[PDB]
């Protein structure tokens, strides 16, 4: 980058501020946004001892339909360099090779594919397959029930969630002046174009992809105290 | 033109009545459905934004009912009526007819793409009738036209992404045969909440044999079947506004009152969907206030049950119906009274006793 959009990014609280870009149209989830942040740079890769570590972040968001999962899949489909977005039916993983891959209704594809994922999952290789896998699920009966276990919500095996590193739920809690706020803010949305005045107005995209592509190439060595 | 003009001057709220009860005279009730088939005639608009995304401006509906109730017939005006219609039945057309396939070409080597059923009909209608025989495989395959109306294939060597922006009509059967007045809606329905919440309107039709009820629709049915077309000879075998009055198809009574002429309304319905409304603030609050008051309703449901889940969509779907009924009559804004008459369609169609 020019240095001075760097500066650009690092003013006070840049950590909120770049996790607000990231899809500021949908209202709040900063967690989800930070996670996806992450995902977005990433850990470091090394391979000590002879055994070979991963880096990449594997995270695993389901919730009811209607959460806003696609749009925030196809927001981060197009904001990462390298991005491949793909649906159960219609599935790939090779081509998104240090990069994103970006998969919906995982949930709604057939086992037999799930268990050649968890090669790729545990070892990034197929052929090299070094990815950020991004996975979308939802309940069976269309809703969450939290009297039922996890698994059964996501007739998934237990080792195939335990491999993603990172699980999010959303829930489509009813809150009358959530809703309302929510409702007003897609009213803004639709009526001027543009997301709702925050604090801060988000980063282009192209800025943020240098800046991603510049932190990733930092190695970070952890401390032992 | 002159014309056009003089009728939306002169009937100014009649305009939606009048288009919907005109409908189809040979269908005898079904008002509610008729203005669901005049907002589908309409549309609603297709909004682009500066990053790109794009967001649905078509409306599905699904016909649940009894046998009999003139559902077939429906459909079948429908197809007539509309430019660009397709009809495709449950079990005619797989995934592979209505989903545009890769076929490889052995003349020259290369891969290329046949449309589907969907991908040719675009910016039109699509009837599906006996819906509920239809696979889940094919629904999925649907979901992505009725969330998105674009289809994306990749084959190795080739891809590419068409556009799927349609409107779909389905019609379908109770599980049992016949809609159980007892059982919950969720039972005789028989379908995931995905599939439903995708669905904008729900309409459930009951055979109800009441006296009056049976007696209207066989008078009906008996002076359209007597009806003869003029200047044919009995026993033989085989463009103004307001259509003429029949002693047949109108009746005595309904001498106050003339329907308008098939050419007429297309070329109005043509017009308006050229016209393209825009939002009001006041809509909005009122409409934000409707919105949350029916999400708030599941603790003022009293003993009634709902059809299908309220969901975000719930309030593209009323901005859509509003922006419909807008189309309805020749405006440039949006009034109370238009989001009123989606909001009343919402409240009969979402609740059932």
């Amino acid at each position: 980058l020019t240095r001075e959009e760097l500066r650009q990014i690092a003013e006070e609280d840049f950590y909120e501020k770049l996790a607000a870009s990231i899809a500021p149209e949908i209202y709040g989830h900063e967690d989800v946004k930070k996670a996806l942040l992450l995902l977005l740079v990433g850990g470091v890769d090394q391979s000590p001892r002879g055994m070979k570590i991963r880096g990449n972040i594997n995270i695993c968001l389901m919730g009811d339909p209607g959460v806003a999962k696609s749009q925030l899949l196809s927001y981060i489909d197009r904001l990462a360099p390298r991005s491949q977005y793909t649906t159960g039916r219609g599935s790939a993983l090779v081509l998104a090779d240090q990069g994103v891959c970006c998969i919906d209704e995982f949930d709604k594809m057939a086992e037999a594919d799930r268990t050649a994922i968890h090669e790729v999952m545990e070892q990034q290789t197929i052929l090299n397959a070094r990815c950020s896998i991004l996975a979308a699920a939802n309940p069976a009966y269309g809703r969450y029930n939290p009297r039922r276990s996890l698994e059964q919500n996501i007739q998934l095996p237990a080792a195939l969630l335990s491999r993603f590193d990172l699980l999010w739920l959303i829930q489509d809690r009813p809150d009358r002046d959530n809703d309302l706020r929510l409702a007003q803010h897609i009213t803004y949305v639709h009526q001027h174009s543009r997301q709702p005045p925050s604090q801060f107005e988000p980063l282009d995209m192209k800025l943020m992809r240098r800046y991603i592509a510049m932190c990733r190439e930092k190695q970070p060595m952890v401390p032992e105290s | 033109i002159a014309k056009i003009k003089k009728f939306s001057k002169t009937r100014s709220k009649d305009i939606f009545d009048q288009l919907a009860k005109s409908l189809a005279p040979s269908i005898h009730g079904h008002d509610y459905v008729k203005k669901a088939i005049l907002c589908l005639l309409l549309g609603g608009v297709e909004r682009d934004l500066e990053n790109g995304s794009h967001i649905r401006g078509d409306i599905n509906i699904l016909l649940i009912g009894d046998p009999s109730v003139a559902k077939s017939q429906l459909l079948r005006y429908v197809l007539c009526t509309a430019p660009r219609a397709i009809p495709t039945t449950g079990r005619g057309s797989s995934g592979v007819g209505l989903t545009a396939a890769v076929t490889t070409d052995q003349e020259t080597g290369e891969r290329r793409l046949e449309a589907g059923a969907m991908v040719l009909a675009d910016r039109g209608v699509v009837c599906i009738d006996e819906f509920d025989k239809m696979s889940d495989m094919d629904r999925t395959a649907i979901h992505e036209v009725m969330e998105q109306g674009r289809v994306t294939i990749a084959k190795a060597g080739i891809h590419a992404r068409l556009n799927a922006r349609c409107s779909v009509l389905a019609a379908a059967n109770p599980v049992y045969g016949r809609y159980d007045q007892y059982k919950t809606p969720m039972e005789n329905i028989g379908l995931q909440d995905s599939l439903l919440s995708r669905f904008d309107l729900l309409f459930i039709m009951l055979d109800q044999m009441d006296p009056e009820q049976d007696r209207e629709i066989s008078d009906h049915v008996l002076r359209m079947h007597r009806y003869r077309a003029p200047g044919e000879q009995d026993g033989d075998a085989m463009t103004q506004i307001y259509e003429k009055h029949d002693n047949l198809l109108h009746g005595t009574k309904k001498k106050k009152e003339k329907m308008v002429s098939a050419a007429f309304m297309k070329k109005y319905i043509h017009v308006a969907k050229i016209i393209k409304p825009v939002l009001t603030q006041e809509s909005a609050t009122y409409i934000a206030e409707e919105y949350s008051r029916l999400r708030s309703q599941d603790s003022m449901s009293s003993d009634t049950a709902r059809t299908s889940p309220v969901t975000a969509r719930t309030l593209e779907t009323l901005i859509r119906l509003a922006t419909a009924h807008a189309k309805a009559r020749m405006s440039k804004t949006v009034d109370l009274q238009d989001a009123e008459e989606a909001v009343e369609l919402v409240q009969y169609a979402y609740f059932k006793k």
